[PDB]
């Protein structure tokens, strides 16, 4: 019945203010006992609960962000926000707005529903296209394209203009200390095949309209 | 399911200038209770119980139409319950409702008054109201109209009552859940009787 | 408001508003009893009567309806039915046809010190002596006496809150002029 | 409140039990929740108050406990029920999950097949080195890659990334990234990673001279 | 309705209807009021007082009246008498007979979520001063003055109601439309305290003009 959705800029500079809304729609943001509830969870980590703001507009947080945190609430829009001053890389994470419904009757709360969820990125990077290097072949061998050094998220790579997919395993990106992105796609291919079929990995980079063609070979 | 009917007992009066009709009239209400439900074999052969109203649930009723804030009926009498779960209750009422006056042709003018009857605490969801239902000859027919006794009726002594239908009004725009959706709507056409008015001012103005 | 809750069954587990409220019988219930005008309803001259529209605000303490905010959460106030408690039996002594007390039973603030504010709304009509000799130029000196019915001054003083009745929200008349007023 | 949530991580297989416990440091009153999340999407929530199903959720999903103790428990496991499980309490704030459980696909036991890869002509011409050891479909997860430059143990200078269980095999693969200046590039010879994994008797070593 | 007979009885365990339901100490209650107009019966200018058929229209949240429909057979909603439940003590402050209440007390419909929403009748005989200067060519401006007698803005916040228009709300086909008034403009306000005892008010206007034909004529 109620929807939540979250909003807001996807990039934000360090030391700034992380700014986020979530809007309410198929139900008032002052009526019920609910608490809009903002929780964040860093990239393969555990999920953080930020705070909540109850529907008279008392406020509750994180004792570990409390300083930096605020939570308010606009009936007019039906939405509540999210305000995160002095932001550091480590408060890069997807953020979830989601309503805390409680019972007094059969002494229960829970969260229900959540948001979709918004990734929100603490980089004072700029956009730079990847450099893609050939990872060349030394009975199966294998061979790859390492895609290095860029930003943002995402890149696409295919092989061969996705006619090869069999044995392709593309890593996630690693953020190295530079604060750009960087990641390889591997195949394994039979090593008779080397001399007589021919192996493109097609990079893309949307941000900086990168396309990359770029063929392996020993 | 609640069954109503009304039946007139008197037409007090219609107040032109306060837009009122002040009517007697004493309510049928029939519904099913299957909890007050017993074998009468059991309990003596008793076949009907007479108890307070306040004791049993009741499908409250009021005149919407009001305009004195009498919402509800005059004398809460007992409630009739039937040993097959039949709970009849007879109510009577006064009742000042609201009558807009067409003063078009008058003093040879017919209104058409209202009294809408629903239910503020329950919804069309929670009960479900109905013309009671008559048999003649083991044929079943609804009551469509007021029920005015021949014998025990004496006539409004200016307006003669030409018609007189019943009517349930459900609204198909109104949520099911709003008090709006359903009401029962008794109707009064009622046609002035002029001969007062006639002998009292208007041989005298027009000659 | 389980804080409150608790509060409010606390302070009328055992309480009685038949006796004064007061620790001991020989003390006498200090009640401070200010009149607001809001409206000048009528002024009939034939029968004498002025009707008008007015908010009888009388403030007393309560001995026995004290509490400790700190063991109630920091509730220092609250809002309860008059009608629980003890009240002063005020009754317009000039009554001529309307009521001689007050019959809307508002609720009663209730302060944490056992302080009670409680500012019910009455129809007070008067019985006022109505000299038309001078009308339609005619000025008239109405008054409202007001007392406690059943309690004498050695129980229960009662107390103008100030020396002229509170007019601040008083709704202007289209048939008279409150030149003067005084509460004595 | 600290809430720890056992095992950190498990295997089963398609029709077999699994058990997660998410012990709490102070007495909770059943106010536990059990999300689902699987990777790239929301937390899902399966359960609340510590026994309720939520709506639209199989009923294979059990919750049980009280105090401080509560479990999860998914009997006849499907091919969706692999994902992370997160344990979350709501009997006071801050809101605390769990560590998270995750339970993936339980295969046979395979051994990495090492590569590796010297930098390209065409980085050196931009003034980095890069080094990729790649371990491929291999099961468990459980591997450690070590770097050596003439037989010297390296430290602080490369970054690991693992793939999902495959769709096909569901085994893992990762690449290790050594990263180096040119100029250091050039001052060893040899340049070497091996790779121990329960699969292989012995430690694998992959190299070249530059 | 035996799950229904248990919901209402653990419902109603422990449960004062005097204290006014604030989640935390401090917390206000927030009160939607919006008026429908049934009938504007008349305006007497003799006693300066305008008589109005209207249904109130009240929304709060009381966080002690929610359940979890999954533990009481799904029921998602209730009809309880209004004088078992706290309800605000909203009065027309401005009338001119005495009467301050609502006709019927009726019933409230409590969601499972604390919302509670009253629409009670009342007949309200409210003061209006008459602007005679140019009667019966005359326009007149006739307010009901809604807000809590007890509660202050600390305790109660008042707010109009829409889901939504500031007006009074009145129903094309029902409307009983009054022979000598035609109804102009219909507004509601939020007034506050000019800036510890100061209370909103929430007022219904009513600009209404006179028909003058009778006057006209005789
Ligand atoms: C000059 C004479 C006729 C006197 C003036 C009579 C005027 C006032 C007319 C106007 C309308 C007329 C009435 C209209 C209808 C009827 C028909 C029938 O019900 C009997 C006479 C009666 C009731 C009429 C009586 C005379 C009447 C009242
Ligand atoms: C009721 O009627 C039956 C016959 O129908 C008779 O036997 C019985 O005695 C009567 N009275 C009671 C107490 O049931």
């Amino acid at each position: 019945q109620v929807q939540l959705q979250e909003s807001g800029p996807r990039l934000v500079k360090p030391s700034q203010t992380l700014s986020l809304t979530c809007t309410v729609s198929g139900g008032s943001v002052t009526r019920g006992n609910y608490y809009w509830t903002w929780i964040r969870q860093p990239a393969g980590k555990e999920l953080e609960w930020i705070g909540h703001i109850y529907i008279s507009g008392r406020t509750n947080f994180n004792p570990s962000l409390k300083s930096r945190v605020s939570i308010s609430v606009d009936t007019s829009k039906n939405q509540f926000s999210l305000k995160l001053t002095s932001v550091t890389v480590a408060d890069t994470a997807v953020y979830y707005c989601a309503r805390e419904r409680e019972v007094i009757v059969d002494r229960r709360r829970w969260l229900d529903p959540w948001g979709q969820g918004i990734l929100v990125t603490v980089s004072s990077a700029s956009t730079k296209g990847p450099s893609v290097f050939p990872l060349a072949p030394s009975g199966t061998a294998a061979l790859g394209c390492l895609v290095k050094d860029y930003f943002p998220e995402p890149v696409t790579v295919s092989w061969n203009s996705g006619a090869l997919t069999s044995g392709v395993h593309t890593f996630p990106a690693v953020l190295q200390s530079s604060g750009l992105y960087s990641l390889s796609s591997v195949v394994t291919v039979p090593s008779s095949s080397l001399g007589t079929q021919t192996y493109i990995c097609n990079v893309n980079h949307k941000p900086s309209n990168t396309k990359v063609d770029k063929k392996v070979e020993p | 399911d609640v069954a109503l009917a009304l039946t007139l007992s008197n037409l007090i009066s219609l107040k032109e200038v306060e837009e009122t009709l002040t009517t007697n009239v004493w309510i049928e209400h029939g519904w099913t209770d299957n909890r007050l439900k017993w074998n009468a074999e059991e309990f003596g052969n008793i076949s009907v119980l007479r108890l307070p109203p306040d004791m049993v649930w009741l499908p409250e009723i009021v005149l919407e139409n009001n305009n004195d804030g009498s919402f509800q009926i005059s004398y809460s009498c007992n409630v009739l319950v039937y040993h097959y779960g039949f709970v009849y209750w007879l109510p009577p009422a006064i009742f000042r409702s609201s009558c807009p006056i067409s003063v078009t042709y008058f003093p040879f003018d017919w209104q058409n008054c209202s009294l809408k009857f629903s239910s503020l605490k329950y919804t069309a969801k929670e009960i479900t109201l109905s013309l009671k239902q008559d048999a003649k000859e083991n044929r079943t027919y609804p009551v469509e109209w007021i029920i005015i006794d021949p014998e025990g009726f004496t006539e409004n002594g200016e307006w003669e009552i030409v018609h007189r239908p019943a009517r349930v009004n459900v609204d198909p725009r109104a949520p099911l859940d709003s008090p709006s959706r359903q009401d029962i709507t008794f109707y009064l056409i009622i046609r002035r009787k002029p001969l007062f008015y006639i002998i009292n001012i208007l041989v005298p103005c027009v000659l | 408001s389980e804080h409150e809750t608790r509060l409010v069954a606390k302070l009328f587990k055992d309480y009685s508003s038949v006796v004064r409220p007061v620790e001991d019988h020989r003390q006498v219930v200090e009640v401070t009893v200010g009149l607001q005008l809001i409206q000048l309803i009528n002024v009939d001259e034939v029968n004498q009567i002025v009707t008008t529209n007015v908010r009888l605000k009388q403030q007393w303490v309560d001995y026995n309806l004290k509490w400790n905010p700190d063991d109630y959460g920091g509730v220092k106030k609250i809002h309860i039915p008059s009608e629980k408690i003890w009240r002063p039996d005020l009754v317009l002594y000039n009554n001529a046809d309307g009521d001689f007390a007050i019959v809307k039973f508002t609720k009663v603030l209730l302060q944490y010190t056992g302080h009670i504010t409680w500012t019910p709304p009455a129809i007070f009509k008067s019985y006022c002596e109505i000299i038309v000799t001078h009308f339609p130029f005619d000025e008239q000196n109405c008054s409202m006496k007001l007392g406690t019915w059943t309690y004498d001054g050695s129980v229960v003083a009662i107390n103008p809150e100030s020396d002229q009745p509170d007019l601040s929200n008083f709704m202007e008349s289209g048939e008279w002029v409150i030149k003067e007023s005084r509460g004595w | 409140i600290v809430m720890t949530q056992s095992p950190s991580s498990l295997s089963a297989s398609i029709g077999d039990r699994v058990t997660i416990t998410c012990r709490a440091s102070h007495n909770i009153s059943r106010y536990l929740s059990w999300f689902q999340q699987r990777p790239g999407k929301a937390p899902k929530l399966l359960i609340y108050a510590a026994s309720s199903l939520q709506s639209g959720v199989p009923s294979r999903f059990s919750g049980s406990g009280s105090g401080t103790d509560y479990t999860l428990t998914i009997s006849n496991l499907h091919p969706e029920d692999f994902a992370t499980y997160f344990c979350q309490q709501s009997y006071s704030t801050p809101l605390i999950f769990g560590q998270g459980t995750k339970v993936e696909i339980k295969r046979t036991v395979a051994a990495p097949s090492v590569f590796i890869f010297p930098p390209s002509d065409e980085q050196l011409k931009s003034g980095t080195a890069s080094v990729v050891c790649l371990l491929n479909n291999f099961y468990p997860r459980e591997a450690k890659v070590q770097w050596k430059v003439d037989n010297a143990l390296q430290s602080g200078n490369s970054q690991e990334s693992v793939t999902e269980q495959d769709s096909k095999d569901s085994t893992y693969s990762l690449s290790s990234t050594l990263t180096l200046s040119k100029a250091d590039y050039e001052k060893h010879k040899v340049y070497a990673c091996e790779v121990t994994h329960q699969g292989l008797s012995s430690p694998v070593t992959k190299s070249f001279n530059r | 309705s035996e799950a229904e007979g248990r919901l209402r009885e653990k419902l109603f365990s422990g449960y004062d209807s005097s204290v006014r339901p604030a989640r935390e100490v401090g917390d206000r209650v927030r009160v939607s009021v919006g008026l429908i107009l049934a009938q504007l019966i008349s305006l007497n200018e003799k006693d300066e007082e305008m008589s109005t058929k209207v249904y109130l229209d009240l929304e709060w949240t009381d966080y002690r009246l929610s359940w979890d429909p999954a533990e009481h057979d799904g029921i998602d909603s209730l009809r309880i008498t209004a004088e078992s439940v706290w309800l605000p003590d909203v009065v027309l402050l401005n009338n001119n007979d005495g009467n301050f209440d609502v006709a019927l007390d009726i019933s409230v419909v409590v969601s499972s979520d604390g919302s509670v929403r009253w629409q009670p009748p009342g007949i309200y005989r409210s003061s209006c001063s008459i602007q005679v200067t140019y009667f019966p060519f005359d326009w007149q401006n006739c307010t009901m003055v809604f807000s809590s007698y007890s509660y202050d803005s600390s305790e109660v916040s008042l707010q109009t109601g829409l889901g939504g228009h500031q007006e009074i709300h009145i129903h094309e086909g029902t409307f009983i439309e009054n022979g000598q008034w035609e109804i102009i403009h219909k507004p509601s306000r939020l007034i506050q305290p000019p800036g510890e005892g100061q209370r909103q008010e929430v007022i219904f206007y009513l600009i209404i003009r006179r028909k003058p034909l009778f006057y006209l004529v005789n």
